Order: structure tokens, then sequence, then C-alpha cells
């Protein structure tokens, strides 16, 4: 039961480790599509100069 | 890896607030309109470098190359570089290119 | 000798205002590559990891 535990908690953190790297790389894509006003460039390689 | 997108997070959130840059009424004297923090950090260093441009080019037009100005000239450099990393860390990237824009 | 000093003078003030003309439109073109440079940089080596 305790390895069963453990093993849901390892699931959990695996889990945890690619949804965070998921959302890390949502802030690296260039919204290719002008329309959605949303996504406003956080680096200044995406400025439009 | 939670760290590095709470601080990511933080720059996009910092990046979506519109600074209002006041319209140049040449005629309109006074009012003291407050420049934005950003427009005034950039100016400051953009000027810094101005001076010291400046002080390349007349040291090159008075032939007097008085040995000395050197050392004096890489402070400045570093004094540039640690300001301009420091408006860099402080404003959005689309703050500092509007406020490029306005000036 | 003062109107040829400064007539001297003149042209060393063009032939810096040659140059600064010449080196701002290098740094245009500087700026463009930085900015393709870094833009290249996420696409090839940032972006592929979620999928590792």
């Amino acid at each position: 039961h305790l390895l069963r535990v453990t093993n849901k908690k390892l699931n959990h953190e695996l889990q945890s480790i690619v949804n965070g790297v998921q959302t890390l790389m949502s802030f690296f894509s260039t919204p290719e599509t002008a329309c959605e006003l949303s996504s406003q460039p956080i680096f200044l390689s995406q400025l439009l100069l | 890896i939670q760290y590095r997108c709470e601080q990511l997070q933080e720059i996009r959130r910092a990046s979506q607030r519109e600074v209002m840059f006041s319209a140049v009424d040449p005629d309109l004297s006074s009012s003291t309109f407050l420049e934005p923090e950003v427009l005034r950090d950039v100016r400051e260093v953009c000027k810094l470098r101005f001076k010291f441009l400046r002080s390349l080019h007349d040291d090159s037009i008075s032939s007097s190359v008085h040995p000395g100005k050197e050392d004096l000239r890489s402070l400045s450099h570093q004094q540039w570089m640690s300001m301009a990393e420091k408006v860099w860390n402080t404003h959005t990237p689309n703050h500092i290119l509007a406020a490029l824009e306005r000036l | 000798q003062n109107i040829q000093e400064a007539c001297l003078l003149l042209d060393k003030k063009q032939k810096h205002i040659q140059i600064l003309i010449k080196g701002n439109s290098s740094s245009k073109s500087q700026i463009r590559r930085s900015s393709v440079e870094a833009q290249k940089y996420v696409q090839d080596k940032l972006l592929p990891w979620p999928q590792e």
C-alpha cells in the first residue's frame, strides 16, 4: 500500500514537471496569427521593431 | 521550473500595462506632464551613451590625443552597460521599444 | 590660415558625418540580424525540449 502511494506521488511529480515545462515553453511560442490580441510579446526577439 | 514560469509570467503581466506617452503640442509651454519612468530611464541611458559618443567625437576632431583619457572611457562604457542592463531588467521590452519610438 | 584650418575643420566634421552615417546604417542591419538569431535559437534549441 505504501509503495502504491509513493508510486502516485512519483507519477504526480513527473506530470508536474511535464506541465511545468509545457507552461514554460508557451512563453517562447510566437503567436503566428495577428488576430489573437491577447498574447503580448514577452521577449524583445518577438518585438516588432 | 515553477520558479522560472513565475518569473516570465510576471514579465508578461508587466508588458500588458499601457504606457501613455503625452502629445508634443509645440505651443503648449508649461503643463508639467510627468514623464513615464520607462521613457525617463531609456532617455537617461541613451543620453549617457550619447555623451560618451560625443566625447569620442570631440577628441577625434581636436588632434590633441591626450594619452590619459582611455581609462575614463572604459569606466564610462561599463557604467552604461550596467545601467543598460538594469533598464532591460526593470522594464518590459515592449515598453522599452515604445520609449525608443517616442524618443 | 584660420580659413584654411576652419576649412580643414569643416572637412573633418564632414568626414566624421560620413563615418557616422555609414556606422548607423550598419547598426540597423546588425539589429535585424540579432533579432533573427534569437528567434532561430528559440525555434531550433528550446521548443523541441517538451517532447523529449
